[PDB]
């Protein structure tokens, strides 16, 4: 029927892999973030009237 | 990327 | 109302006017009454009901026994800039303004659309 | 007949202008690694960060994903992809603005709490919402904050549920103590338009 | 006179599995980042973020960082069944150490 | 503030082998394009299209 | 060893968008007159639109 | 109209 | 810090047997202060006698003159 | 290859 359970992406993994009962993706992700945020790139404790 | 058919989903 | 409590309402000094956001009809204007503006910034009318924000950052002292005393720890220099700070932040929430947009405008560079803050 | 003179209304009201804040922003690289396993279909959420007012960032993404093995130089395309969102605190928590000191009378409380979840009995489990944030599945008793998780909710919400055929994933906005991920399956994506994937319930 | 003394090792990249990463963790204002709180004294670092358990040494210290060091620092991440602890694990995929014990 | 969030997901390309190619299915004069049709109202897909 | 094929996804994800809507805006001005009465400090709503 | 103190009123 | 940590002493009841402390200065509060930041610059910076000397002043001492 | 907190270690 024309349903949640039709329309999710559900594809046959199962059967075009070899190694049955293991997860299908393995993956290594890398996130390089520049940032520029408000603050000091390494904080001294100090400075007590300041900021 | 347009405006698809029954509303948005990725 | 809403253009009352978010634009005119002094932050500290007066209660939010009535914004009901429900479906629910309304009798008479009880919930809407003629809104006054503010007087102008001056001497007066600039200044706050205390000091800073909160209650005031006090460094504890403990008191003598009558037995019933209280007992406090020595003060370690961490925590006695940690009390320097936050008297500073309660400051700064006085004198800038506790709305979430004077809150990221006093507490940062930054001038925040007020369409995006609702 | 005379001229009137000013009024002081201005220079009093300069006085009271309280100078710009001092910022002091910088910038730095904040690179970090993150690896996992997955199956087809799900929405994993593999980054996740805090960005403050006045922030800016700019991110470059590597990616190695390997498939385990198949059977046969099998014929249909396949792709992974990567979306990012910004999701603001004040559309996952309705006390948000209040914690920061807002106040909706003067004197007020403020002094609110993080929502939390905690952990089920048997700690969060594998393939979980908790598994792929990065808590610690198998630990009895710990507690997280809720706003992640509401955060994926609000995203699916938004951006993948079916706006007729799906509904709501809950979105709880309170305070309220949850205990389990019951509220916060992992979602499944939808297939690609199609010509009965775009078929709908009605004319 | 002198000796000459060429010293070989070698060193992996550092990634964790078992812990909570301190985003989760904050719970009061003055847990997020203020400007005005950027030149505080070192923070704690609690055992939780390396090695939680639910048992109260979880909030015991571990050692001390600079303040709001987890906005700069951002740890590496082991999170599906790759992980050591998974009863079925991969983790013959990497080289994250896995903690026996509180460390 | 705010969280940002990435989301992966892998999709596969689609392909069917149940159900009947709507073209074997016509059977009157108007079940076949005409100009004049072109701006009617939604038609049904029916089941026998994805699995007879 | 051999090249693999394309699939029509694309094709099948170009036919579902819907064309825009066609508006037909125009310009036009909208004048109106208020005439009323009040006193000093209050906020008086004088333009609704 | 700049920052005024005791956050914005007109 | 590499120290004890700075405490400034405030004294505590007897019970006989208190402590007695003395009214706090602003030459002994401010002195507290420097000494604290003594040992955070030795936790940070290290306490072998070149990162001492790196940490505490500009200077980069050869390794051959300190042995 | 700067200065290291907590001295130095190679």
């Amino acid at each position: 029927a024309l349903n949640q359970e039709f329309i999710e992406e559900n594809p046959p993994m199962k059967r075009v892999l070899a190694v049955q009962d293991e997860p299908q993706f393995i993956m290594d992700a890398f996130f390089d973030l520049k940032c520029v945020r408000p603050m000091p790139v390494y904080s001294v404790p100090g400075l007590i009237d300041h900021f | 990327a347009r405006s698809m058919r029954g509303g948005i989903r990725l | 109302n809403l253009i009352y409590n978010e634009w005119y309402r002094d932050e500290n000094l007066i209660n939010s006017a009535p914004l009901p956001l429900g479906d629910e009809e309304e009798t008479g204007l009880a919930n809407f009454p003629l809104r006054k503006r503010a007087k102008r910034h001056d001497y007066f009318t600039s200044a706050l009901p205390w000091p800073q924000k909160g209650e005031g950052v006090e460094i504890g002292l403990g008191v003598p026994p009558s037995e019933g005393g209280e007992v406090v720890d020595n003060l370690t220099i961490n925590s006695l800039r940690q009390a320097f700070q936050l008297q500073r932040l309660l400051e700064r929430d006085a004198r800038g303004g506790t709305r979430y947009i004077e809150i990221i405008r006093s507490h940062f560079g930054v001038i925040s659309p007020d369409a995006r803050v609702q | 007949f005379g001229r009137k003179v000013p009024s002081n209304a201005k220079s009093q009201h300069n006085f009271s202008v309280i100078p710009s804040a001092n910022i002091q922003r910088s910038v730095f690289n904040r690179s970090s690694g993150y690896k996992t396993t997955f199956d087809a279909g799900y929405l994993i959420p593999v980054f996740l960060d805090e960005a403050l007012p006045g922030d800016t960032f700019h991110l470059k993404t590597s990616v190695l994903a390997r498939l385990s093995t198949p059977v046969v130089p099998f014929m249909d395309n396949l792709r992974l992809d990567i979306q990012y969102f910004s999701v603001p605190y004040r559309l996952v928590w309705d006390n948000w603005q209040k914690f920061n000191g807002e106040q909706k009378n003067p004197g007020d409380s403020t002094d609110y709490l993080i929502p939390q979840i905690k952990a089920p009995a048997g700690g969060f489990p594998v393939g979980s919402l908790a598994d792929y944030f990065g808590v610690p599945t198998g630990v009895e008793n710990i507690s997280v904050s809720a706003l992640p998780f509401r955060a994926y909710n609000l995203i699916y919400n938004e951006w993948y549920r079916d706006e007729n055929l799906i509904n709501s994933a809950p979105l709880p906005l309170g305070d309220e103590e949850e205990t389990g991920l019951a509220n916060f399956p992992l979602r499944k994506r939808a297939k690609r338009h199609d010509y009965f994937t775009s078929a709908l319930p009605w004319p | 006179h002198c000796f000459v003394i060429g010293l070989v090792s070698v060193r992996a990249d550092l990634t964790y599995q078992q812990g909570i990463p301190r985003m989760f963790s904050r719970q009061t204002r003055f847990d997020f980042y203020w400007p005005a709180l950027a030149h505080l004294g070192e923070q704690a670092i609690l055992n939780k973020e390396i090695y939680a358990q639910g048992n109260a040494k979880d909030d015991e210290v571990f050692g001390y960082q600079e303040r709001y060091a987890e906005y700069r620092y951002r740890p590496s991440q082991i999170t599906g069944k790759l992980r050591s602890t998974d009863p079925q694990s991969l983790d013959v995929w990497h080289l994250a150490q896995r903690f026996d014990s509180l460390p």
